[PDB]
């Protein structure tokens, strides 16, 4: 990369991180979607 | 309705083979509890054998019970020769499984299964 | 304190001897055995890390589960695991040992060896290369390097 | 343009964040929620609208065979720009 | 009730039970089988561990992916306890030592740590709390163990008023220190009467106490079905095991009789039938081999 | 149709059609169909009472000499009343040729074991017991060969599910690998991929 | 068109008989084996010094997955689900919706790296070069669920390795 | 396009009135017990039912049998059909007796008091297909709707 540098981008990591597994910086998976079914919210006023 | 048999000509020879397979299992159960060092009693294993024979008691087809006798001889052969481990013998006893809901109301409470 | 320094240095000593003398028992289940045989081949050479080639399962220190675990062999895997002396470690090599892999939805495949044995290092690939498996072995060595058996024993 | 819930959790580019009373935040306890802080919806907004003198423009995302399938965009509406369906680069007829 | 904590599935490994459980002391003997029976339902089990992570490895195949969250904690750090219990809907305490150590005595393990866990679990909004005392816990007891455990039970009862407190008598099992104590002692026989309870019965009682809403604020006494004298119990242990580390607190507790508390419910009021000693003692003591049953009272 | 199309072998097609007529007229007691594929493979569909007389013929006859059993196969086709299709693949090293002997059975009718003709069949049809449930009569050691020891069901039957009914895990309560009913954390996603337009007009079946 | 391995009838003259007997009594082929082993003792071994020296790879190498971006920051994935229709392991789970500017974009892009067979049908089925299987092979984890990548982890692998991935695609794309 | 109301405003858990008079979530045991304790205290006209617009015949005959154990016949629908005369005894005076398909066989259709474009839009599509291909004569008694 000193002779032929990589083509720069605004989104490439300027700080390369090594393998973070076993550290508190490790990856934890999760569902990246929102909630599908919406529940009914009962009225906060009395019914009499 | 004229079919080729497996071993039995009618249900009497079929019940004879069922009965001899039951004799072989009944004799084998104490040896199985000993050499697999199972934590069940001999009576508990013999009750399991009686359960596995009464589960198929509704069958009136000689070919179907001939295949049940053949598969029972195969299971017995896997038991006597130590081909099963302790785990394969104890899979007849569904011991880690929680008891299933039986009546309507508990099946209603747990979920959607009929 | 003084005893905290002593248990720190003794942890460093015993972790050095345990990570620098790993003895693997490799389950040659499937295609991952070929790539473990390349991790023992001259290019990568596990033996220069103190990682011997094919220790017996009763003197080995780590069990490399290299291949597909089926339902017919899972009690044999658990038997060999129970017969290992402690400290014993488990490297899961390849997708079938990790999570079932290409045979995940099969009727006869244990969906990952972690349903059977506790796994320390999950090495991903189909197969992971001999360089990637050697990476997983060195990550296991780094995991042993930060063990605190005597420090936690001193603090209990 | 990452933002933050009242729980302190980062909201992703989808809009995903756990509720406060959701137990599944316990997976990030002692660890981190890996989010990507380059939101593509903001990064394609940063691109300028290309003034072209044609009526139909072709976009392949640049790079030739390293972009997307080449599409043709009509520029006869003057209220709306002509947005590419693949790369989001939007075009305008200059007249 | 939140949508993620609604139960789903058929109660298997990949199912959802809606039980978000923080088991303090899961690295021990009761926590082993408790995390087993929780994780096989599909419960979110949080394991706060104090020890080496290696000594938690057996807890890892006990549930589905992500259903056991290991995290560090200290008994004298309330911040770590809050970090462990702030998402749980049930907190089970199982912290115990048969012997007092240099950094923790019985007052630390049985009084300070359970009151800290119960206070932090009260002020974090945890619905259910389960405490595990001993059957023979008494202020005027001969052993320091049972005195401090009676003190800690009183403190847990007065800082979590709905705490299900459970009294096992003498838990036997594979990794126990009751039948494995007697098989490796090679103390004596007195007028001491015991009814030992089986560990799977205790685990089913704890999980049915989670599932029963009426078990809140109660106090259960998990006892075995058969009361034995100490002497013929020890002779039955040496009869099954094919035979011809201690302190005086354990000597006082082995010669302490298992009391009878009929005013407290037991295993049967949670729906658990008590498994007798003779159906499981061969399973326990088969490891010690290189039988006429014991006399009940 | 030169570069991208497979060349047709008319010489082998004529020779295999002639030898199929030969086998069909020597053994009319059992031969039900004889067909030759467009890529020149001869299939002799026979009656299941003539498994041994046909195969002993092709193995021993001086114009056949099918001395090799390459493969033995069952195929579950549930829309037939005889759902299992037993397929013998035979190799004549003398005449440098291959033949296919096909027959049928259902779950309950036994097929005669061909270990008296090809001892190679000893495991193959045993695998047909394990995967499909077809029983083979007068077999030396008929038992399972590939499934686990307590395995219920025959897996390559098409009514058997992809994942099974049970799955294993280690359980530390009973200190044992145990079987439980199968639950998948992600279900196998079923893809309906078939196009509603007819792909091959040559294979069109006549309507009702 | 064939040859006979081991069909040599040996000579029975006293010369060859005494040659074979001297081979029997003086262990000629055993010293030949010792000579070949001694020959490899003085060869330079083939051992590279890992981790400092690395095994040689090609730009086609199929390692860790990464979701890419166009050279403006816009992500290349237009939510078309070809990579999960082609996926032989069904390792890819995709759910999509129109985002706030109306672009066809994913909300769920999961790859189970423990189902994945690393065969690269996703990168060759992708019409817009979004999913690629990059050059990273040293990504072993300590936990099973760390190998269950969501869209955030894959876009971070893209942002992490783009300077290498773009050059590998640049070196290989005229073979594709 | 109404399948997305099928994922909003949904009832997911049993609700009972708490001590403040508000609906709070509860279990099935509590909710079924608090309904059944009131159902055991009813008899005759003390209990009745209203059937909504989207109820299957299984739940309809279920609740009919349940209220007939209490000796209650008062089970109603929202949509008013007159019980005068034959009522709901003969099926012929509350059905589309011809058929939806029978519109293709008619020659004169008289629509009375209905706007079938929005009340039964594919029934109106069948009337339009008969209008187009069979020269159907349609008359409407009611407001001049489109
Ligand atoms: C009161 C306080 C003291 C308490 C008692 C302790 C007395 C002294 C005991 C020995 C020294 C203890 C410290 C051990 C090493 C700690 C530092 C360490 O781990 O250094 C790592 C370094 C190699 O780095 P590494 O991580 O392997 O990197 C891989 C390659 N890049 O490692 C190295 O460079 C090599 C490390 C060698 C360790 C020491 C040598 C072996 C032990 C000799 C003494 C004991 C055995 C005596 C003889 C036994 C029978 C033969
Ligand atoms: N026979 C029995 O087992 C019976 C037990 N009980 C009670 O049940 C409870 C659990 O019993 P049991 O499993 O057998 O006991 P164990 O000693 O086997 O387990 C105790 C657990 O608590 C942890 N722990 C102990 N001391 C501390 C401390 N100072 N700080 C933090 N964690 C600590 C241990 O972790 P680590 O490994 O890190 O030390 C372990 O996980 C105890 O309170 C005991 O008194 C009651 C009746 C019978
Ligand atoms: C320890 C675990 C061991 C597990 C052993 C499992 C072995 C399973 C073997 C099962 C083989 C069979 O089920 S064959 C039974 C099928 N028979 C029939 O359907 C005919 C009905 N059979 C009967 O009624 C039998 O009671 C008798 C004895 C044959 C006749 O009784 P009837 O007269 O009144
Ligand atoms: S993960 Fe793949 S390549 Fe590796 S052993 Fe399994 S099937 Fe073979
Ligand atoms: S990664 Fe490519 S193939 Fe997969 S959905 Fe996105 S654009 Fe389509
Ligand atoms: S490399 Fe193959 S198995 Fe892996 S995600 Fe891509 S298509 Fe699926
Ligand atoms: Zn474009």
């Amino acid at each position: 990369p000193t002779v032929k540098p990589p083509t720069a981008r605004k989104f490439i990591w300027t700080n390369h991180k090594f393998n973070l597994s076993g550290t508190p910086q490790q990856y934890v998976p999760y569902s990246t979607t929102r909630k599908k079914i919406q529940e009914w919210v009962p009225p906060s006023t009395p019914y009499k | 309705t004229s079919v080729k048999p497996i071993f039995s000509r009618d249900m009497n020879e079929a019940k004879r083979r069922v009965r001899e397979l039951y004799r072989a299992w009944y004799r084998e159960v104490p040896n199985t509890v000993h050499l697999f060092q199972l934590d069940i009693s001999v009576k508990q294993g013999r009750d399991k054998v009686r359960e596995m024979f009464k589960k198929n008691a509704h069958v009136t087809d000689p070919r179907v019970v001939d295949l049940l006798v053949i598969k029972g001889k195969m299971e017995l052969e896997e038991t006597i020769n130590v081909w099963k481990q302790r785990t394969h013998v104890m899979r007849f006893f569904h011991e880690t499984e929680a008891p299933r809901p039986k009546d309507f109301l508990s099946k209603f409470y747990v979920g959607h299964d009929p | 304190s003084r005893g905290e320094y002593v248990v720190a240095k003794l942890d460093d000593l015993i972790n050095w001897a345990r990570r620098s003398s790993l003895w693997p028992m490799t389950f040659g289940l499937a295609c991952c055995a070929v790539e473990m045989m390349h991790m023992a081949a001259p290019r990568y050479d596990m033996d220069r890390f103190g990682v011997v080639f094919r220790a017996s399962p009763r003197q080995s220190d780590v069990m490399i589960v290299a291949g597909t675990l089926t339902n017919k062999m899972a009690p044999a895997l658990r038997k060999v695991y129970d017969q290992m002396p402690e400290p014993r470690y488990v490297v899961s090599m390849g997708s079938c040992a990790n999570g079932g892999g290409y045979y995940h939805y099969s009727y006869s495949v244990v969906r990952g060896c972690d349903r059977i044995v506790p796994v320390d290092i999950y090495v991903p690939g189909c197969p992971p290369t001999a360089e990637a498996l050697l990476y997983g072995i060195l990550q296991l060595q780094k995991k042993i390097k930060r063990e605190k058996r005597l420090r936690i024993w001193y603090r209990r | 343009g990452v933002r933050t819930s009242p729980t302190g959790e980062k909201v992703t580019h989808t809009g995903q964040v756990y509720d406060d009373e959701d137990y599944r935040r316990v997976r990030f306890v002692g660890r981190q929620k890996e989010v990507n802080e380059n939101f593509a919806i903001d990064l394609i907004a940063e691109q300028p609208v290309s003034q072209v003198g044609s009526r139909v423009i072709s976009c392949d995302g640049g790079g030739g065979a390293l972009g997307h399938p080449r599409v043709y965009i009509n520029l006869d509406k003057e209220t709306k720009t002509g947005t590419c369906g693949y790369c989001g680069l939007q075009f305008r007829q200059q007249h | 009730l939140h949508h993620a904590v609604i139960p789903h599935g058929k109660g298997g490994r990949s199912s959802v039970s809606g039980i978000v459980a923080t088991v303090f002391g899961a690295t021990g003997f009761l926590g082993r089988y408790l995390v087993n029976h929780l994780g096989r339902m599909g419960s979110q089990v949080i394991v706060p561990y104090r020890c080496e992570p290696y000594d938690t490895m057996h807890l890892r195949p006990m549930g589905d992916l992500g259903q056991i969250i290991f995290m560090d904690w200290n008994g004298r750090d309330k911040d770590s306890i809050r970090r462990a219990v702030e998402h749980s809907n049930v907190v089970i305490n199982l912290v115990g030592r048969e012997w007092e150590t240099k950094n923790f005595d019985f007052e630390d393990v049985f009084v300070k740590i359970p009151q800290a866990i119960a206070q932090v679990s009260k002020e974090a909004g945890v619905e259910k709390f389960i405490h595990i005392s001993h059957l023979n816990a008494d202020i005027k007891s001969s052993s320091k163990y049972l005195r401090n455990k009676a003190v800690g039970e009183k403190e847990v009862r007065e800082t979590f008023p709905e705490a299900t407190i459970i009294k096992p008598a003498d838990i036997f099992g594979r990794e126990d220190r009751f039948l494995n104590y007697f098989a490796n002692i090679r103390s004596l026989g007195k007028k001491t009467v015991k009814q030992p309870v089986y560990i799977v019965d205790v685990t089913k009682g704890i999980i049915n106490a989670i599932k029963d809403p009426d078990a809140r604020g109660k106090t259960f006494a998990f006892v075995g079905p058969n009361r034995y004298l100490l002497f013929d119990l020890v002779q039955y242990v040496f009869a099954v095991a094919h035979r011809p580390w201690t302190t005086r607190d354990k000597v006082e507790r082995i010669h302490t009789t298992d009391r009878t508390l009929p005013h407290l419910p037991g295993l049967e009021d949670l729906g658990v039938q008590a498994t007798p000693l003779e159906l499981k003692a061969i399973e326990v003591l088969r490891r010690h081999r290189t039988v006429q049953p014991a006399k009940t009272v | 149709t030169r570069p991208t199309v497979r060349p047709r072998n008319d010489v082998a097609h004529k020779q295999l059609s002639a030898f199929g007529e030969y086998v069909a007229e020597i053994l009319p007691k059992y031969v039900q169909q004889v067909q030759v594929s467009c890529f020149s493979e001869l299939e002799i569909c026979i009656h299941p009472d003539g498994v041994i007389p046909v195969l002993t013929f092709l193995r021993d006859h001086s114009n056949a000499q099918f001395k090799s059993l390459a493969d033995l196969t069952a195929v579950d086709i549930p829309t037939r009343q005889n759902r299992f299709e037993i397929v013998y693949n035979l190799l004549s090293l003398r005449f440098n040729s291959r033949i296919r002997v096909k027959t049928y059975t259902d779950e309950l009718t036994p097929v005669e074991s061909s270990v008296s003709v090809y001892k190679a069949a000893n495991w193959y049809e045993r695998e047909i017991w394990d995967m499909f449930g077809v029983f083979f009569a007068n077999h030396p050691d008929l038992r399972r060969i590939l499934t686990d020891y307590g395995f219920e069901g025959h897996p390559f039957r098409k009514d058997f599910p992809l994942s099974g009914y049970v799955e294993l895990r280690y359980d530390d309560e009973v200190k044992r690998v145990v079987a439980e009913p199968v639950e998948l954390a992600q279900e196998f996603r079923k893809f309906d991929l078939n196009s509603p337009w007819e792909a091959f007009p040559a294979y069109r079946q006549p309507p009702e | 068109t064939y040859k006979y391995v081991n069909l040599r009838e040996p000579s029975m003259d006293m010369k060859s008989v005494t040659d074979r007997a001297a081979q029997t009594l003086l262990w000629t082929e055993l010293i030949r084996g010792l000579g070949m082993t001694l020959s490899y003792l003085f060869r330079e071994p083939a051992t590279i010094n890992y981790p400092f020296e690395k095994g040689p790879l090609s730009p086609r190498f199929r390692g860790e997955h990464a979701l890419r971006r166009y050279p403006s920051g816009e992500e290349r994935c237009i939510a078309c689900k070809l990579c999960e229709a082609v996926c032989p392991a069904q390792a890819i789970t995709i759910e999509a919706e129109p985002r706030a500017d109306g672009s066809r974009r994913t909300t769920r892009y999961d790859i189970d790296m423990t189902k994945c067979i690393y065969c690269g049908f996703c990168q060759e089925a992708c019409p817009v070069d979004a999913i690629v299987e990059g050059p990273n092979f040293e990504f072993s984890t300590e936990t099973h669920e760390e190998l269950l990548y969501n869209k955030e982890k894959l876009l971070n692998n893209g942002d992490k390795w783009e300077a290498e991935i773009a050059a590998n695609i640049q070196a290989d794309y005229l073979y594709r | 396009f109404a399948y997305d109301g099928l994922k909003r405003q949904r009832l997911t858990e049993p609700m009972v009135r708490n001590e403040k008079g508000l609906l709070t979530h509860t279990t099935w045991e509590d909710a079924l017990s608090r309904v059944a304790g009131m159902l055991q205290s009813c008899q005759g006209n003390d209990v009745a039912a209203i059937a909504g617009g989207l109820v299957d015949a299984e739940a309809l005959i279920a609740l009919k049998d349940l209220l007939n154990r209490v000796d209650s016949d008062t089970l109603c629908t929202e949509e008013v059909f007159p019980t005068a005369g034959a009522g709901t005894d003969l099926r012929s005076n509350y059905l589309l007796n011809t058929t939806i398909a029978g519109v293709e066989e008619a020659d004169v259709v008289l629509l009375v008091g209905t706007n079938p474009r929005f009340e039964a839009p594919l029934f109106n599509a069948r009337i339009r297909k008969s209008w187009l291909h069979n020269d159907l004569k349609v008359a409407l008694i009611g407001s001049p709707v489109d």
